[PDB]
This record gives structure tokens, C-alpha cells and sequence, in this order.
RNA sequence: GUAGGGGAGCGUUCAGUCCGCGGAGAAGCCAUACCGGAAGGAGUGGUGGAGCCGACUGAAGUGCGGAUGCCGGCAUGAGUAACGAUAAAAGAAGUGAGAAUCUUCUUCGCCGUAAGGACAAGGGUUCCUGGGGAAGGGUCGUCCGCCCAGGGAAAGUCGGGACCUAAGGUGAGGCCGAACGGCGCAGCCGAUGGACAGCAGGUCAAGAUUCCUGCACCGAUCAUGUGGAGUGAUGGAGGG
RNA sequence: CGAGCUGGAGAUACGCUUUGACUCGGGGAUGUCCGAAUGGGGAAACCCACCUCGUAAGAGGUAUCCGCAAGGAUGGGAACUCAGGGAACUGAAACAUCUCAGUACCUGAAGGAGAAGAAAGAGAAUUCGAUUCCGUUAGUAGCGGCGAGCGAACCCGGAUCAGCCCAAUCAAGCCGAAGUGGCUGGAAAGCUACACCUCAGAAGGUGAGAGUCCUGUAGGCGAACGAGAGGUCGUUGUUCGUGAAACGAUGACUGAAUCCGCGCGGACCACCGCGCAAGGCUAAAUACUCCCAGUGACCGAUAGCGCAUAGUACCGUGAGGG
């Protein structure tokens, strides 16, 4: 359903300077296409989508430990809204 | 590599229970159990004193110092302790509790 | 493959020097010890409905008497 | 919870109850991300929550409809 | 006294039986001028830190200097040959525990149909930022393609799929074959070919025909208006 | 079950637990995607569809081969079983028949076993009474470039035992007896002095060596509900190599008798004697060891499995090697 897909926000300095400008990043399923992302952020936030993008994204560590390590596996969705944007409290952040 | 499996991950008493240190040094000092762990033959009383050394780093301050704390046991301490020396454990019974079987022996009280 | 009776099994090929004679010369030595095979032909006849099925001989023969399940 | 306070609910109510977790979950998993989380243990609590009311469903399913 | 034959025994592990020994110190190790005809065996001391002699009998994976023997460790050659294109370098300033080697300034020199720049294949995070400084770096590193943590990768129009077919592959039915299987029309798979809508700029530390700004284009679904009747396959032909 | 638990993980935080956590039994319900793989495609784990129900979410369906359908089949198994196919090195001190050997390998089918099985038999007693397996007969009889060498069976002794239908107790687990003082020592289960249990002195642990300190042992108890035809040519099998070579089996060609009938008894004929083919099914003893338990004049870190755990690192395009 709607809840899962949009597993937790972008960090990082460039989202919160995307969302000063009305733009959200979010890690989502893999599997989860552009539009099914459409509509679980248009929903569980309360806002229309303009525009998305998004892409797929690999892992790879290990600190010590001859475990050779292995991946993580994620995806990146960025959307813009139309001009009464915001996103919940979850924004000003 | 084996451990606390010779025994039957069953200890002979309580993390309540007043327990005598029977062999070792601290003999038949007594004290209150604090801590049972019944895999790793484990016990916590109020007998076994050490000095333990901290350790610490930025970790919240430097104050690199001393710490006065009780060193775990095995089995080198007896099931329990009432006719005021070391026992072992026989008749069971249940008084108004009748979901409960309690322990015994050359004597009654637990 | 005869449709009735599944066949082509086959075996070995031996062929003897100092060949035939007054029931002794010396003996009659062996020069071969091969292996071969051995099979049949076919021909078209059903039952039931449509078939073309692969015929032997000895079924050729044992359908041009009385049929057997399968007609002609 | 646990025992039969949990099946007086219709059929719209028990898919409601799932949701209601579902979203407190993934607020979890964002307030997780962000360095918020005080309470882990609110996590599996949910998750196992959220499997007791589809255990039910299904049990209910058949206790029924044979 | 070589091949060889015969005899008597020493030693090792395991077993059974007896006698014992040991944290007031077992085995193993180390030293030793003692003993026995040899294999060998004791005493003492030192080290070790928990097992173990002696005797009788039984059994063997039972004795090593060799096999260009096997595994491992360590020597010699020797502080020797080399340090991977003869395209250079110099100084100043900075940083730091430490600087020929890292940074910055000014020169110098080398490539310039390349030793510049853009792909594809392939590689897989090597990219950017902050930190590190054991190993890797043929030297040194304060630096790095190395080590740690965080981040970065944005497409209706670009390339591929939701379109097309070539070689080839496969292939209901169909043709063969001891089995396993081998073929094979249509169809299907298969780009290295066909087909098809977006151009100019801006700018993260790190993306850009992908994001932002300016103005376009393509298909589909529907709403409006004009039109006032046709639409026109799985098939034909032209065209590609 | 009776207080702990929060997997190895030894690490902090949050917590859960006698309104019985945790762990142990035994059943359910979830169970993405790939894989027989099964909608179609595919360079496994990805790409693309249609149908039906459905509030979108989401749920179910869409392989071929048997059969009205019910219901069955595809794929996977270390070894053992049967079947289709079937080597060479080697031995013969050369080599070709022969040997190695119907072994190795491939392929098919199947099971906890399979195979085989109910006399057209063995063999010479007018004895036996389906099969397999073990002993023995016996290196006998026999085969054999009568060379290398190969090698039965009946009798008898055992394991197990039957023949039947067609066609005209075991795991979860609970209960369980009896030692204290001094000494040596860092530490006592050793030493010492008195004692005790024994249907239990098997063993593990516990600062060193444990009957009486713990877990246990003997003994007993223990479940919701869970297990228990003849012929000819070609050839071959068994001791069977064309031999005086019967009998089985069968690719080609032929093709009988019906109970004063038919098959066999090692060319063949007579006589005597033993059997009822051309239809099917069938426990048990036997083989193996992925897994489990118990044990060992088995190993104890260059040993023992390749691994005190790794089919990893590493090598190779790959099979594979390690
Ligand atoms: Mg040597
Ligand atoms: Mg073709
Ligand atoms: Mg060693
Ligand atoms: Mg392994």
C-alpha cells in the first residue's frame, strides 16, 4: 500500500537546499515505477506531483573482517510541486 | 567451542535467592543473587569484589578511572542456604500455591 | 520400431579362416569378433481414428490374417 | 491487543487498523533517518501489531467460510 | 667381510594387568665429567605448569642423511643487480612530529592528427567532500587510483525495451534416430541494419538533449467549436 | 518449563517477562523473485501481456503429456537396484582369438530398497517342490591360442518363508540417595581423621584428582495429542571360445500339434523318467549410507575429511582445480 514504497527521506546538504525551493527527495522501493511513486507521495502528503524523477542506486563496503563485504541496493526519487508546495513539518527540518 | 553446557543450562537457584560461596576464596561468604546466567554458569552476589579499570576516551568526559564492581561466579557457590551452612534440596510440596513446587531438605524453608 | 512388438535390438559379427571342411583340419581359428545391428520397414494403417505408424514384417503378416487392435 | 477485544472489528476496520500502523511505521522510519529515533522498540511492536491483525483476518477468513 | 642366511636384543605409540609418582611441581624442552657390550639408560640442576615413569604381556601408521624426495622456516650470492624510456628542471612561499618528493607562486622544458578532447567495450564507486597515514606506492610522503565515513548519479523527446527484421538460434504440428537426442515450414528470438518527438543557455564540491530558465515538438484520453457524413484489415498494391 | 530473555556478537540504546516471557515438543497461518518452472519472452533471479473478480490498492487464472472427469506425470536425490549402450591401458613377458570386463563411463527407469518369484524347473533318487541371500560342495566338473588363464551346479547345512489371481514402544520433560572438620596450596574434589549413600562408584563440570558440591547415573513417573513353440541363416548367455554343442534368447525368413496331445532330460533314435510355455500380481530374508545414535589397543593440528570449517581465499574462458 501507499505507507511502504517511500522507505525514508534524502539526507544529505543538496535535498535540503532542493526543499528550500519546493523540491523532495525520497529513497523508495526499487521496484516501486514512477507512477505508483506519484501516487503514494501525492497521498500520504496531501499534494500534487508536476514532475518526477528518479533512479536506482548500488552499496559496497566491509571496515576489517575478510568478509569481502557486499552491496546495499537503493533508489532516489525527486519530485516538484505545484506552487503551494511544502511537505508536512518535515520540511523546515 | 562448548561452555555452561555440561551442567543443563539449569542452575541451582534464583536471581532473588541468599546463596553461600562454597570453594575458592570468599569461602562460605554469603550473599543475595543479583544475577543468574543459567548458559554461561554466571552468578552475581554481593561477595566477589573487584577493582575494574575504565577505560575511557572522549566517551562523555575523559576521567579515566578506577571502578569498585562484583565479579560473576560458576557453581563454586551452593544451591540455596537455611540451616545456616551448604545444602542440597528433597521434599516438595504447594501451599496456597499450588502452581508452584518449592524446595527442601533436611529441613523445609526457602 | 514396429508398432506392434518394439524391435531393432542387435548383436556381434564373427568371421572364421580355415572355413568349413572334413569336420576337422587343424580347427577353424576366428579372425573377427565384430558388433552390428539388425532392424525391419514400415507401411500406413490406423484405428480409433488417423495414424501412419511404423510396420515390421512379422506384423505385416500378423495384420493380413486378423487384425489386431488396429486395422488396415 | 491480543485476545478476542480485537475481533468485534467489521471488514473496512480491520483493513483500517493495518494503515493506521503502517503510517506510524514509516513515521518511524523517517524520524529513524533523521537521528529522532528515542524509542526503538515502538518499531517491532508495530510489526508485530501489523501481523497479528492479518494472522486474525486470515483465521477469521476461515472460521467462517470454511 | 659386500650380497645373503641365522641368532640376541634397544627404542617409539597404543592396549591390558600390577606397582607407584605429580601443583612442596607431570610431560616436553635445556645443560652435564655418571652407567651399560651396543642400540640406549640414570642422577643432579634449570625451564615448564598438568599430567606421567617402571615391570609383564598384547598389537602396530614403530626407528631416516640421502629419493633433481614433500611441507615449512631460515641462510648464501650481498648491502650486490635493479628502482620500468635521456620529455628536464630551478628557486621562493606554505604546511607539518618529520618535506628533493604534498600545496601555492614565478620561471624553465616536453606533446600538440596528441602525450588535447568526446564516446563505445570493459571496469565497478575508482567520482566529489572531510579525515587517515599500518600495508599497497620500486625512494619519501603530510600525498594518492590506497584506508575510513558521508554524499553524488535526475530523461515523453538521447541509447535500449513496451516496434521491425539479417546471419544465426528456436520451432505446435511434421520428418528421422539403441537411449540422451538429430532435423524442420509458418511463427517466434536475435542488431552489428530499419524506424521514430528538443533546441539554446544556466549551474552542485561532485549530473545534465536528464535539473532550473526561455521558447518548442510527439503520441494518447477527454472537454469545446468547425465539419456535416463515413471509417477504411490479419488481406492486395505502392513505398521503405 | 519455571525466571529469565533481548541470535553467533562478545556492542550501546530500547525493552519484554509468574495476566508465564525465553527455550524445548507438536500443529497452523504467512512465504517476494528465480529454478521442472509452467502466460509469452529471456543473457536464472528480469522484461512484456491478456482474462476474470475487484473500491484503487490488491486476489486468482492463462505449459505440455495421459485420460469423460476424478486424479496422475515432468524435476531433484550420496550410494545401493534393474535395464539400453558399452571402452582401453593391462595380462598373454611381442600380438590378433583370449584377458582386463560386461569392469570404467554414458543414458533410461525406480524405490526405501530393488531385483527375482510360484516349475513346459532342478537331476537320476520313479528324490525335490516359487525366489533371493549365506556356508559348503570346489579351484571339483568343465572351459581354454587346451596358452595366459577362466571357472559352475546338484546334494547337504543355515537366514527367511506365504503363495495368489486370469484367459476360454519412540522423542518435550519431571522425580531422584548420601560428608564434614583440620592440613598443604593462589585455589582442594588431593592429604588426614572420623562418617554416610549404594537398584545409583557410567560420565561430564566445578581455581588440582569429584560416590555423598552441580549436571546427572540406577530406579520410577510422564502428555495436549504427534510418530510407529519347432526350423533355416546370422549371433549370444551359463564352465559353453563351433566344439560331438543340446537348452535358453532373437534380427531376417518360415510358421505346429490340443491330452491314444505338447516341452525337456547335452548331437540323435528307442525305452524309461521329470514337467503343462506362448497372461498378470506378490510380502520376508539381501544391497546401500545423505541423515541420526552408540562405540573404538582410530587420529589429535605437516595427523584426521579438502576444511578444528572453506569448497572459501586464490587459479582457470570453461569443465575444473584449490
Ligand atoms: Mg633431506
Ligand atoms: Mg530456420
Ligand atoms: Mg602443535
Ligand atoms: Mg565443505
Amino acid at each position: 500500500s501507499h505507507y511502504d514504497i517511500l522507505q525514508a527521506p534524502v539526507i544529505s546538504e543538496k535535498a535540503y537546499s532542493a526543499m528550500e525551493r519546493g523540491v523532495y527527495s525520497f529513497w523508495v522501493s526499487p521496484k516501486a515505477t514512477k507512477t505508483e511513486i506519484k501516487d503514494a507521495i501525492q497521498q500520504a502528503f496531501g499534494v500534487r506531483v508536476i514532475g518526477i524523477s528518479t533512479m536506482n542506486v548500488p552499496g559496497k563496503r566491509k571496515r576489517v573482517g575478510r568478509f569481502i563485504g557486499q552491496r546495499n541496493d537503493r533508489k532516489k526519487a525527486i519530485v516538484r510541486l505545484a506552487e503551494g508546495q511544502s511537505i508536512e513539518a518535515l520540511a523546515g527540518q | 567451542p562448548s561452555a555452561g553446557s555440561h551442567h543443563n543450562d539449569k542452575l541451582h537457584f534464583k536471581k532473588g535467592d541468599t546463596v553461600i560461596v562454597l570453594s575458592g576464596k570468599h569461602k562460605g561468604q554469603t550473599g543475595k543473587v543479583l544475577l543468574a546466567l543459567p548458559r554461561d554458569q554466571k552468578v552475581v552476589v554481593e561477595g566477589v569484589n573487584v577493582i575494574t579499570k575504565n577505560v575511557k576516551p572522549s566517551m562523555t568526559n575523559p576521567q579515566g578511572g578506577q571502578e569498585q564492581r562484583e565479579l560473576a561466579l560458576h557453581a563454586s557457590k551452593v544451591a540455596l542456604v537455611d540451616p545456616e551452612t551448604g545444602k542440597a534440596t528433597r521434599v516438595r510440596k504447594q501451599i496456597v500455591d499450588g502452581k508452584k513446587v518449592r524446595v527442601a531438605v533436611a529441613s523445609g524453608k526457602t | 520400431t514396429g508398432k506392434k512388438n518394439l524391435v531393432v535390438n542387435s548383436v556381434i559379427r564373427r568371421g572364421k579362416a580355415r572355413a568349413d571342411g572334413g569336420v576337422g583340419r587343424k580347427t577353424t581359428g576366428i579372425t573377427k569378433r565384430v558388433q552390428r545391428a539388425n532392424l525391419h520397414k514400415k507401411a500406413i494403417r490406423e484405428n480409433g481414428q488417423v495414424k501412419t505408424v511404423w510396420l515390421s514384417a512379422n506384423a505385416l503378416r500378423t495384420l493380413s490374417k486378423g487384425p489386431y487392435k488396429g486395422i488396415e | 491487543m491480543k485476545p478476542s477485544e480485537m475481533r468485534n472489528l467489521q471488514a473496512t476496520d480491520f483493513a483500517k487498523e493495518i494503515d493506521a500502523r503502517k503510517k506510524e511505521l514509516m513515521e518511524l522510519r523517517f524520524q529513524a533517518a533523521a537521528g529522532q529515533l528515542a524509542q526503538p522498540h515502538r518499531v517491532r511492536q508495530l510489526r508485530r501489531e501489523v501481523a497479528q491483525l492479518n494472522t486474525v483476518k486470515a483465521e477469521l477468513a476461515r472460521k467462517g467460510e470454511q
